[PDB]
């Protein structure tokens, strides 16, 4: 893995074309992330 | 050491979780190639991912970031989608997780929109779909994305398409 931008903990990738996009987020260390919850799902064929 | 435990659907928790789930489902640039056509989801289990050491490992982590952000974790609750989940969840994130590709550079990546994490299930691009059809637009097979707890800190921000 890369680091951090020196002085950050991790990077946000803000939308800037895409209206509708929400942010995209990158953590270095994987000591910064616990996963909490495991979802098990269907995508829905639109009507 | 993971357990993972089973909520049932009339948990305010399970609730809660679906609604983050489903009401930041988006449409796509690629028409749905990566992730599949979809406007929704059929939430089948929502589990909570127990492990004592993660835990540990990750608030002992937090404190740190914390102490150098005047006090300030910048904690979230993100998706992530990967071909590793069950990886993931038995012995946390780590290197072997990162997108050594993506346009941050080599890290790991989540995401505000259920559907954007969706779109890594089956691998970058989607991969080649689902392993029993092949197809990223399976509305059969089973999918599983994470939903984490995540600290930001001090977070460098980037303007882009
Ligand atoms: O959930 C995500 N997973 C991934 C992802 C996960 C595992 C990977 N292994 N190799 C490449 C990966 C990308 N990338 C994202 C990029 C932007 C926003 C969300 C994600
Ligand atoms: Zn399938």
């Amino acid at each position: 893995m890369a680091h951090s931008p020196p002085g950050h903990h991790s990077v946000t990738g803000r939308p800037s074309v895409n209206g509708l996009a929400l942010a995209e987020y990158v953590i270095y260390r994987g000591e910064q992330a616990y996963p909490e919850y495991l979802i098990t799902y269907q995508i829905m064929r639109p009507e | 050491g993971t357990i993972l435990i089973d909520l049932s659907p009339d948990d305010k928790e399970f609730q809660s979780v679906e609604e983050e789930m489903q009401s930041t489902v988006r449409e796509h640039r690629d028409g749905g190639h990566a992730g599949g056509i979809f406007n929704r989801y059929n939430i089948l289990k929502i589990q909570k991912v127990c492990n004592k050491k993660l835990w540990e490992r990750y608030t002992h982590r937090r404190k740190e970031v914390s102490e150098e952000n005047h006090n300030h974790a910048n904690e979230r609750m993100l998706f992530h989608g990967s071909p590793f989940v069950n990886a993931i969840i038995h012995k946390g994130f780590d290197e072997r997780h990162a997108y050594i590709g993506g346009m941050f550079g080599a890290g790991i990546y989540f995401a505000e929109n259920s559907s954007k994490s969706n779109q890594y299930v089956y691998g970058i691009g989607g991969g080649t779909g689902c392993p029993v059809h092949k197809d990223r637009s399976c509305y059969i097979c089973h999918r599983q994305l994470l939903f984490c707890r995540v600290t930001l800190g001090k977070s460098f921000l980037q303007f882009s398409a």
